[PDB]
């Protein structure tokens, strides 16, 4: 009923992506603390790392 | 280095590649190093 | 009732650049766009990748074409994902299918 | 009097990047720049690509060279015109003449 | 005390882009980064390059790995300094060493 600019759609894609990286980073931020005060032992290991 | 901002919490960045592919990209970088001064302060009891 | 999941299409696998080129082709049937290909062993004419010989996949298509298409537009650099790319059933052992583009800027992710 | 044609220089075909690399060369005569080359069989030493050894075309020279030219500079990426690059006459069959660079990132556009 | 010669971190010899690719590894021993690679004879699974198999260099390792590492990342494009490369011991002749990457985008500068 009400379409919009693909260019503005591009902006919305940009901002949702922004929130996506923020959440993704914060998610490993909690994971580090989880390992830390859950075992006192931790392994920071992944592909290309 | 170009902004001398190596020391920070996070790092946003945006950029774009030229040529017949017109493609921008967004880039975030940080070095999470979360640590605890007193490791033995907490006791992890695995309940059963 | 109906579900039309609005999903995106990201054939590119990584931000590394993808390069294109053109060359005459000698297909035998319809070749869907972005499909692996080889070079003929007799006349060195562009042919479809069989999926049986290892390391002979050399190119991936760009636009829809058939055996009627004398020339083919194909990609020769970049990284593309596991999923979006189409393989014949002949290539059955997947770890074998990993190293089809060994030695080429075309890469698997 | 007499008119002469002043024309630009366009060896490239598209905006794709062109990369150079160096390796010692084992020519048999004077070899002008931008010439196809292969490796030998015994020591696989660098030589000009003959035009008959299929699949051996691996590089395109950058600077004209000779016997005294121990090393060679040669282009490793991009696409260049059909017309501009000078090839040996032993490459007498056109269909394999396009496809001489199979597996290489350097291409004919 | 003692000498303190320290060097910068730029193995690159040219401004050419460096590209990486990931593929399942089949090593039998620990292999640090900047280690060359072969495919096996039958499974053509990833191993380190021996230095005797001609033209078998398929990639140069990006990060350190071992036989426990199922998959590995390796550089696939650009030119890099000879001095920084960890050549295998069986690769005893520099004349055949420089062109171990014949037909590939990996180059020695």
């Amino acid at each position: 009923q009400n379409l919009a600019d693909p260019a503005y759609r591009r902006r919305r894609i940009i901002m949702q992506n922004m929130r996506d990286e923020e959440l993704a980073i914060a998610q490993v931020e909690e994971m580090q603390a989880v390992s830390a005060v859950l075992k006192g032992k931790y392994t920071m290991t992944g592909e290309a790392f | 280095q170009r902004e001398g901002i190596n020391a920070s919490a996070r790092y946003p960045k945006n950029w774009v590649t030229t040529g017949d592919p017109a493609r921008e990209f967004t880039m975030i970088q940080s070095a999470p190093l979360m640590l605890l001064a007193d490791p033995d302060e907490f006791v992890s009891v695995q309940l059963a | 009732t109906s579900k039309e999941t609005f999903t995106h299409y990201q054939p590119q696998g990584n931000s590394d650049p993808a390069h294109t080129a053109t060359a005459p082709g000698g297909l035998s049937a319809k070749a869907p766009a972005m499909t692996p290909l080889m070079l003929d062993t007799s006349s060195r004419k562009l042919v479809a990748w069989d999926g049986t010989t290892d390391g002979a996949a050399v190119g991936i298509l760009a636009v829809a074409a058939d055996q009627t298409s004398t020339t083919l537009t194909f990609y020769k650099s970049g990284t593309f994902r596991y999923e979006d790319v189409l393989w014949p059933e002949a290539a059955s052992d997947e770890t074998k299918k990993r190293t089809a583009f060994a030695g080429t800027a075309i890469s698997i992710v």
